[PDB]
RNA sequence: CGAUGAUUUUUGCCCUGCACAUUUUAGAUGGAUACGAAUAAGACUUUUUAGUCGCUGGACCAUAGCAGGCUGGCAACGGUGCGCUUAGCGGAAAGGCUUUGUGCGCUUGCCGGCGGAUAGCAAUGUCAACAUGCGCGGGGAUAAAUCCUUUGCAUACGACUUAG
RNA sequence: CAUCGGUUUGGAGCGGCAGGAUAAUGGCGGAGGAAUGUGGCACGGCUUCUGCUGUGUGUUAUAGCCUCUGACGAUACUGCCA
């Protein structure tokens, strides 16, 4: 229908300085700095004030308009990742064989190593993204904590861990063993 | 000094033609710097010379000329139709001609 | 209509055309990838196939029935007198591939490598490399200029080395001269190594260790013109076939109205360039050893 | 097409029984008076027992726009034929002239419904005086207070084939 | 602070000064669609045009009500002195310069070359010593 | 419009087929054309779609002898050359001569690295495509279908760009001195008259 | 497509400064006039707010002189051509881009004096780069390949690997 | 090269006349009305009230708009010019 104009308002908390230039967003906060390129989207930014930014699409069709609130959400995720952090708690689900999870370091690179999954001799190694911290919690048994500023990296490492522990040639309704993301939240609890 | 040109550069583009049949008696000329039929109408009636070199000498000269004249415009992009005394040979497609400034009407 | 019964095709399409090698010396198509961290060392050597022999060896392979049991194995001997470094070539990366930029020769070349440049040596004035040798006139600054050019611009450095064929029982007097890529170090290090080795011998002991896996580049045994039955291993026709039986009965369908390239035809057999990989070096023997 | 709005008035041919037949008027959007008089008979024969042979054209007049330089919103009622059946729609257009909005309509239904000129009957063309008369959002969005919008990504038409400078799209 | 780089677009709004035919000045009095506007001016006929046939200039006529008739536009145009503002821009100067060059004859083109020679002599002399 | 002796076209940002059609009409008319940076050309449509199109192109080969068939060149310059040759009567002597008038390169090799590069507005992707549309860079497609020299070309291009930036810094320094000298010699009798003439 | 070796003791060959004469042209007739990147962006000034620039190369450079002659002066110590000459950079196909000093010119930056006719009222009215040959001049070098015999790592014959 | 005759293609062609709703518009004048309501007024959020701004009110005020109309005056378009 080519809507004449569509707008969103990003809210910037007190300790954060969002910096936009040629659709390269840089968000700085107490927890560090994040950056994102949005060069594949035709959007324009206006600084309403120090706490509010306007995001606009002019004469955009249905899909072009749809690509606007996703931009807002991505920049908001960057904002909340440098002020509160991102924390994913994963459980170890197994029926018979305990899952042995180690945080090892080979070739100067950290890895998450899964052993004895479903009794398999194969060892599963998961590369850890930069800016992401893996931890075996003390507070609860059979736990994994994935922490980091960037939601995308944290969630993608959690997804890689979940997908590498999939069961083959079995009834997955019956063989429910695996590592599953149980809680998605922030480092600073609210 | 460094420039002595009194003519406008042109190029022999094609014969008048349909998709499959060509008419050698009419040549299409691209005049340099012309892009519209209004501009090309300045050159109607002006004389065109195709100047080429030949093996044998005639009166001590190896340069021969075929004379023509601009008759009408062609299309919308400033080409003109030229009528030469002897048809320009097909090997001159892309060769350069000289659009002389006479008969002047300025 | 389809074949009544399925069968694999005879021969490989990955070794066409089955023509004679352009040169009797096998050429190294690809060299090991260069690692700057490694020390500067050669990557290839030239020898002569002496012949085959038999060894006895205790097999060390846990889980095999022959584990810790003697095995009789065929082996091949390669006579490898040391090679002489005579030149250095620099190669520059271009959008059209590697391009040789500069070749620098040694001041002195042995006669057996100078014969390489002559089809009729006995009738020559033997003028090869005489002016080039003069180019070493008490300062060799042209040589240094070329070496500096190689250091500055080249990305691949190869060394021109020849065999000392006079040390072998062959009656041939022409040496074999080949380019051997130098790996390890920077280009400056490679050029320094090549210059410091001009007119020097390099032995196999400094190129190959024992128990290594190496590749062999060679031109196979020639057999001349050969029919399809032996060239491609096709089935012989029945005994009662008119006009002979060492043929392929159908060389194609009606359409395409042409003979396909994949149909077996008679032609030249053997004398092909072949690369064979994963040959274990059982021994590196020394000519000075009497045992 | 490029159209005009015509008044066409006609009547049955007078008879000794019926010596003063009723006069009928239609507003016709046609490119010329030859089509305008043809379209008139097309719609009378769909509504009354009359033919060109048994009827008469009384008057044909061009109706010029009352206020050609005033921006209006027109509501148009349509009856068009698809490949399958016959449908009614109501569409709205913003334009300064009543004729041009019809011209937009013909381009619009050709683009969105593959409806040719022969397939369309215009039931009514109405000026929307009030803002609450506007039903379609694709014209309601241009009636807002203090409407501004840029034209990003301007493309400049070049006369020459080769430009020595890098292109720009500012505006 | 935030420091968001904002675009410097020219807007399609009531009061924009526009070039029509690269010869005349007009102003937008009302917006019809995404593509069409209504333009009016002292030396142009009040008409509906497409935005692709005009060029928006960096000048805005302030406080021009939507749909203003010709008399109102003329009065406010005189009040804001749009012609003087337009003729002061580098754009209008470059235009008028283009026509002025277009009017030259062969004689004063020769004079232009001669004066260019003199100025180049002076400029080179000044450039070598500073 | 002017008849240039050689036209050097910087192929960056240009749509493949539109540039090809314009260049074909140019070289058929007797104009010498050199297209550089053919690895920076663009094709409308996403990368995967164009890769599928190229794989469909690769499927075509002479059945009875693969050495006779179409020769699928993977280099970007050769892809542009194939597009252009499709638009030329190349089987005649006139077409052969017209093809002799064209050069295509990856990167900007000598001697064109120090010459003037121009663009064609009618074929520029940023001026032609709708802003939300997807496109392919011919270099990436070439790498995907077997071109071996993308890294070498980008290395040589970055070296050339360093050299060209140094040249531009020198040129910008020199022009600024001339502008200062021209301003000083303004407001003189020669300068004042040249203002009245539109110069 | 590249790198490298050797290139006829023959009056033959190579480099080079010419001079003249030729054959050819897919087609000179002032100048192919060098950032890169983005385009919902660039570049300036302050200030990161704001202002200005573009909205086409109808630009920029060059352009006056018997196809550009012979002379004189004024002014500045510049511009430009050629010839040597210094140094640096450039290997993607560098074969070019700058640079020092010097010599000879020319200079329309300004002002002069003398000459152009008759090619008859137009006739391309002949003026360019590449190549070749030949006459000189200065330099520089002084081979191989094939057949033949032989070999058998090859082979229908050619070809190939060898040796002489 | 000039002029002529025949055929024909154009011009950023120029002028006169006619018709139409004796164009419709516009400009001027008068009357009435309303909102995407100007000023003002009343509440407000950031502004040293820095096109400040938003929301209410209401009818030209420090903007204006719409409808009808009265006397003029043009232009468009379509034709004609022996």
């Amino acid at each position: 229908m080519k809507y004449i104009q569509t707008d969103q308002i990003l809210d910037i908390p007190e300790g954060v300085t969002v910096d936009i230039k040629a659709r390269v967003v840089k968000v700085t906060g107490p927890r560090g700095e994040l950056t994102k390129d949005l060069k594949h989207i035709d959007v324009t930014f206006n600084k309403i004030n120090n706490r509010a930014i306007k995001i606009t699409v002019h004469n955009g069709d249905r899909k072009h308009v749809a690509a606007l609130r996703t931009v807002k959400s991505l920049i908001a995720n960057l904002i909340t990742g440098v002020t509160k952090g991102y924390k994913y708690k994963m459980r170890f689900v197994y029926a018979h064989f305990p899952i042995n999870v180690n945080i090892i370091k080979k070739d100067g690179q950290d890895y998450v190593e899964i052993r004895n999954f479903l009794g398999e001799k194969r060892v599963r190694e998961v590369k850890i993204h930069e800016g992401v911290t893996m931890e075996i919690s003390s507070t609860q048994k059979d736990e994994l904590i994935v922490s980091g500023n960037s939601l995308e990296a944290v969630s993608q490492n959690a997804a890689d861990i979940q997908q590498i522990c999939r069961v083959r040639n079995k009834d997955i309704r019956k063989f429910l063993d695996g590592i599953y993301v149980s809680e998605r939240g922030t480092i600073v609890e609210e | 000094a460094e420039s002595h040109r009194l003519y406008v550069k042109g190029k022999h583009i094609s014969y008048q033609r349909s998709k499959s049949v060509t008419n050698p008696n009419v040549s299409l000329i691209q005049i340099e710097g012309v892009a519209s039929p209004k501009d090309a109408k300045f050159y109607l009636g002006k004389r065109i010379a195709y100047v080429y070199r030949a093996p044998k000498e005639i009166r001590g000269s190896k340069i021969r000329v075929i004379w023509g004249k601009v008759t009408r415009t062609h299309g919308n992009n400033g080409l003109v139709r030229a009528n030469f005394k002897k048809n320009l040979p097909p090997k001159t497609f892309g060769a350069s001609v000289r659009i002389m400034l006479y008969p002047s009407n300025i | 209509s389809h074949r009544k019964y399925e069968a694999p095709r005879h021969g490989s399409l990955g070794f066409l055309p089955r023509k004679r090698a352009a040169k009797q010396r096998g050429r190294v198509k690809s060299f090991p990838k260069d690692v700057k961290s490694k020390p500067v060392a050669l990557t290839a050597f030239l020898g002569y196939k002496a012949g085959m022999t038999t060894i006895v060896r205790d097999l060390d392979r846990p889980g095999s029935k022959m584990h810790k049991r003697e095995v009789v194995e065929a082996a091949t001997v390669v006579d490898t007198p040391p090679m002489v470094v005579v030149g250095v070539v620099g190669y520059v990366e271009t959008p059209r591939g590697l391009r040789s930029l500069t070749t620098v020769w040694a001041e002195h070349l042995s006669e057996e490598v100078r014969r390489r440049f002559y089809k009729n040596w006995y009738k020559s004035k033997k003028k090869a490399f005489t002016k080039y040798s003069g180019k070493y006139a008490t300062d060799a600054k042209q040589v240094e200029t070329e070496l500096a050019r190689i250091k500055k611009y080249a990305s691949v450095v190869r060394v021109l080395a020849h065999t000392q064929i006079k040390k072998t029982p062959l009656s041939q007097k022409k040496a074999h001269l080949a380019e051997i890529q130098i790996n390890g170090g920077s280009v400056s290090d490679k050029v320094d190594w090549a210059k410091e080795h001009f007119e020097k011998e390099v032995s196999v002991d400094s190129v190959f260790e024992q128990d290594e896996m190496i590749d062999v580049i060679a031109v196979t045994k020639g057999h001349g013109f050969e029919g399809v039955t032996h060239r491609w291993g096709t089935k012989k026709l029945p005994r009662k076939t008119h006009r002979g039986l060492r043929k392929v009965a159908c060389i194609g369908a009606w359409h395409p109205a042409n003979v396909n390239w994949t149909v077996a035809r008679a032609g030249q057999n053997g004398y092909h360039h072949r690369t064979s990989i994963n040959h274990k070096v059982y021994r590196v023997g020394k000519g000075t050893d009497e045992a | 097409s490029r159209l005009n709005e015509y008044q066409v008035i006609g009547r049955n041919l007078p008879t000794e029984s019926v010596p003063e037949p009723k006069l009928f008027r239609m507003r016709i959007f046609a490119p010329n008076t030859v089509v305008a008089k043809s379209r008139y008979w097309y719609f009378l024969q769909k509504l009354h027992k009359v033919k060109k042979a048994s009827g008469e054209i009384v008057s044909v007049n061009i109706i010029s726009e009352a206020k050609p330089t005033k921006v209006k919103t027109f509501g148009i009622w349509l009856r068009y034929e698809s490949r399958s059946g016959i449908h009614n729609m109501y569409k709205e257009y913003r334009d300064v002239t009543r004729v041009g909005a019809v011209e937009t309509m013909y381009q619009d239904l050709a683009a969105r419904h593959r409806a040719r000129f022969r397939s369309i009957h215009i039931l009514k063309v109405v000026e929307l005086e009030k803002t609450d008369d506007v039903k379609r959002q694709y014209v309601k969005q241009f009636l807002t207070k203090d409407l501004k919008f840029p034209l990003p990504h301007r493309v400049q038409k070049s006369k020459k084939l080769f430009q020595a400078t890098a292109p720009t799209t500012f505006y | 602070s935030s420091t968001v780089k904002a675009a410097n677009w020219r807007f399609v709004e009531v009061g924009r000064v526009v070039l029509v035919d690269n010869k005349e000045l007009a102003t937008i009095v009302e917006i019809i669609d995404q593509k069409r506007v209504l333009i009016d001016g002292p030396k142009i006929q009040r008409q509906a045009i497409a935005l692709a046939k005009i060029v928006l200039t960096p000048i805005v006529l302030p406080n021009l009500p939507r749909g203003s008739r010709t008399a109102t536009v003329t009065k406010k145009w005189a009040a804001a002195d749009i012609d003087a503002k337009w003729a002061a821009s580098g754009w209008a100067k470059k235009l008028a310069n283009k026509e002025r060059r277009s009017q030259l004859s062969d004689f004063e083109r020769f004079q232009v070359m001669v004066l260019k020679k003199q100025r180049r002599f002076a400029t080179k002399k000044a450039l070598v010593k500073a | 419009s002017s008849f240039e002796k050689v036209v050097v076209i910087d192929g960056k940002g240009h749509l493949l087929g539109r540039l090809a059609s314009i260049v074909s009409k140019q070289i058929l008319n007797g104009q010498k054309v050199v297209v550089v940076r053919c690895e920076e050309l663009n094709i409308s449509g996403e990368f995967f779609r164009n890769k599928l199109k190229y794989h469909d192109y690769l499927r075509k080969a002479t059945r009875y002898n693969k050495k006779k068939g179409p020769f699928h060149f993977r280099a970007p310059s050769r892809i542009l050359y194939k597009a252009i040759r499709g638009m030329i009567p190349h089987k005649t002597a006139r077409g052969k001569a017209a093809l002799e008038r064209l050069k295509v390169f990856e990167g900007v090799p000598p001697p064109y690295d120090k010459k003037k590069r121009v663009v064609v507005p009618q074929a520029l992707r940023v001026l032609r495509l709708k802003p939300g549309r997807k496109y392919t860079t011919v270099g990436k497609l070439s790498s995907a279908v077997g071109w071996k020299y993308e890294s070498v070309v980008e290395k040589l291009e970055e070296k050339r760009k360093v050299q060209s930036a140094e040249y531009y810094a020198k040129k910008k320094a020199l022009t600024k001195k001339l502008n200062a000298a021209k301003a000083s010699t303004a407001e003189s009798e020669a300068a004042q008259k040249l203002a009245a003439f539109g110069y």
